[PDB]
RNA sequence: UGUAGGAGACCGAUAGCAAACAAGUACCGUGAGGGAAAGAUGAAAUAGUACUCAGGAAUGAGCAAUUAAAUAGUACCUGAAA
RNA sequence: ACAUCUCCCUAGUGCAGAUCUUGGUGGAAGUAGCAACUAUUCAAAUGAGAACUUUGAAGACUGAAGUGGAGAAGGGUUUCUU
RNA sequence: AAAUAGAAAAAAGUAGGUAAGGGAAGUCGGCAAAAUAGAUCCGUAACUUCGGGAAAAGGAUUGGCUCUGAGGACAUUAUGUU
RNA sequence: ACGACUUUUUUGCCUCAGGGUGCUGUAAACAUGAAAGUAAACUUUACGAUCUGUUGAGGCUUAUCCCUAGUGGUAAAGUGU
């Protein structure tokens, strides 16, 4: 959600000359004296955000599991990790249970409930067909600009201190 | 302005003499009054 | 009645608004707070407390006031805020 | 409402109206004064004062001209000046003329050098 | 025309002299000048709204009270339409 | 104070309209709006009632081409106390 | 104190800022905005009525600190006071 | 924008505080420290931008950051059917 907004940022359109006597943001010319209405098909002020949307074909990289001690672990990096971020995800801490790691993208905000459904019809695209083989997953801060990946390699990192 | 003549400044007093509001006792047996800023002598 | 001593974050509650209006919203919000609190329709503010929040003029309130609170009915109820000095926040606890 | 007493106040004090003080308390007493001979006698007792001044300090202009006599100051971009507007040009001629004929005046004068010397000179 | 009379198949307060009145006034224009709005309680106010209660004060109400009449209460006749 | 159809003279005699004249009044509407000039706060007093009265404490501004002193024109008791 | 106050903080408006890579290719029009700008030291063309052009163009430097050097007035015959 | 919406109202929630994550960049203070020189003793004592040490220090980090049933809190009692 971000409130209603103007013609620019809810549809894109572009801006009116420098020139312009009330306004570089205001609207697009309507027109038409016949017929005598304004055509719905203009864009105009009012919500962005807050919309229905179905995302779909969204690839499942990994699917994580509370149980497992190396959840976003690899093979390639053996080191203790869990999905949970440096100091936990912004706004959502810890990741208390299994979860899973989709491609890419997401409609709405985080905190926001997400339903996933099967595609309507099987798949049978090479992407689809595909195994990951995953080589890393980052654990860096996000709160800050991510510079360390786990609480122990900050102890080692720095050593002493008051 | 400051400086004034005799004429003027009798007139000014009796002006300021006049403007006074009506008497109650003569009231028990009408009024035209000046206010400065709105309405001006004239003179 | 009761004398309780409390810390106001300050900068939390006047976070949102400009130079200009930052220290009127600074008292108005410990109005607010210890009213709240006490849950009181008056609240008395300190002289003390009041210049304390003023001293660094409308750009720079205190970010972080300790404030004693003391709910006393003699309806005549009412809430005297005043500020306790203090050094260090660290470790400080919302107790009587 | 004090504006009388403070009208009356200022003349007493002979001070600035934004410099009385009237004391918070007696202040029916204070408001109560409707002379000059009253707003003495308030100002005697000392329940009318003029303020200490807010009057500034010469102290940082002392070690800044004290900074200025040790020349620290007077480089390039502490100019904005031309070097005539610095140090006029009039006044480094006459004090050169002026210091040599006080000179040569008094080096004929005292017999030290001759008369068609000094007209050279 | 000024003053004094007598008049009327005249007008009856947006009419009629600009003026039924504290009008050639108020007010406006640098000034020459321009120039209004503006009558009605009742028989009698030497009948003008007493008194009480509730009201900070305005005021309201009264089992209280003048008058034949107060939804006649002095910006008072009747009181149309919007 | 009112009528006259019994008859007849007389008329400034019949309004929806003139972007009529004059006066009142709506819908528009609790809306347009109350947008120059950095900022006020705390406590008290007054009083029936205080953001904008008064006092005190803070914070600030005008910044000597001053919201400062004096004066002219012009105004004319605006002064001042109650 | 300004003909108001409070609360909120999106559009939109208005007075402002700031922007990667490009650099007038937008638009009648570089309009707007920005770049430039003070001093000292250098350096300065076409052209000219020889007076100018000219701050041309084009460069460099500029803080803080601790010093070094230069510039007076008085009175002892080379020395002092300041 | 405001309605409206998402919520929670004692196995919580708010409040601060602590801890985490960070962001900034090494605080004040003191040194029988050094430092271009200065003045005053015959190598010491006065003065001195500054730099170094104590010192990855000091500050700031929830408002729309994270964790903690850690502190203290947690009211009106109103209205429609």
């Amino acid at each position: 959600g971000h409130g209603t907004k103007g013609v620019v940022s809810r549809y894109g359109v572009k801006r009116l000359p420098r020139k312009t006597h009330r306004g570089l943001r205001k609207v697009a010319c309507i027109g038409a004296w016949h017929p005598a209405r304004v055509q719905f098909q203009i864009p105009r002020h009012g919500q962005k955000g807050y919309f229905h949307r179905t995302e779909r074909n969204k690839k499942i990289y990994r699917i994580g599991l509370k149980t497992d001690k190396n959840s976003a672990s690899t093979d390639a990096d053996i080191t203790e990790k869990k999905i949970t971020p440096m100091g936990g995800f912004p706004h959502y801490g810890v990741v208390n249970e299994d979860f899973l790691l989709l491609k890419g993208c997401v409609a709405g905000t985080k905190k926001r409930p997400i339903t996933l459904r099967k595609n309507i019809v099987p798949q049978v695209s090479r992407d689809a067909l595909a195994q990951v083989s995953l080589k890393f997953i980052d654990t860096s801060s996000k709160i800050g600009h991510g510079r360390f990946q786990t609480s122990e390699e900050k102890v080692k990192y720095y050593g002493p201190l008051k | 302005g400051s400086i004034k003549r005799f004429r003027l400044k009798q007139r000014l007093g009796k002006c300021r003499r006049q403007n006074r509001p009506v008497p109650h006792w003569y009231r028990l047996k009408n009024t035209k009054r000046r206010h400065w800023r709105r309405t001006k002598l004239g003179l | 009645p009761v004398t309780k001593f409390i810390t106001i974050n300050l900068s939390k509650l006047t976070h949102k608004v400009c130079y200009k209006r930052k220290a009127p919203r600074a008292i108005k919000e410990i109005r607010s707070i210890a009213g709240k609190l006490m849950h009181t329709k008056d609240v008395r503010l300190d002289v003390k407390l009041n210049k304390f929040i003023w001293s660094k003029g409308v750009r720079n309130p205190p970010k972080r006031v300790r404030v004693k609170l003391e709910r006393k009915r003699n309806e005549k109820m009412y809430t005297i805020v005043e500020h306790v000095m203090v050094d260090s926040y660290k470790g400080l606890v919302n107790e009587c | 409402s004090l504006t009388l007493q403070k009208r009356l106040a200022a003349s007493v004090l002979k001070c600035g109206k934004n410099k009385i003080w009237m004391d918070p308390n007696e202040i029916s007493e204070i408001s109560l004064a409707n002379s000059r001979f009253s707003i003495r006698k308030l100002y005697k007792e000392g329940l009318i004062l003029k303020k200490p001044q807010k009057v500034h300090s010469r102290a940082r202009v002392r070690l800044y001209k004290l900074a200025k006599r040790k020349g620290r100051h007077m480089g390039i971009g502490k100019r904005k000046g031309t070097k005539n507007a610095r140090t006029n040009q009039k006044t480094l001629w006459i004090k050169r003329q002026r210091v040599l004929r006080r000179l040569l005046k008094r080096l004929r004068d005292s017999k030290k050098v001759d008369r068609h010397l000094y007209h050279s000179f």
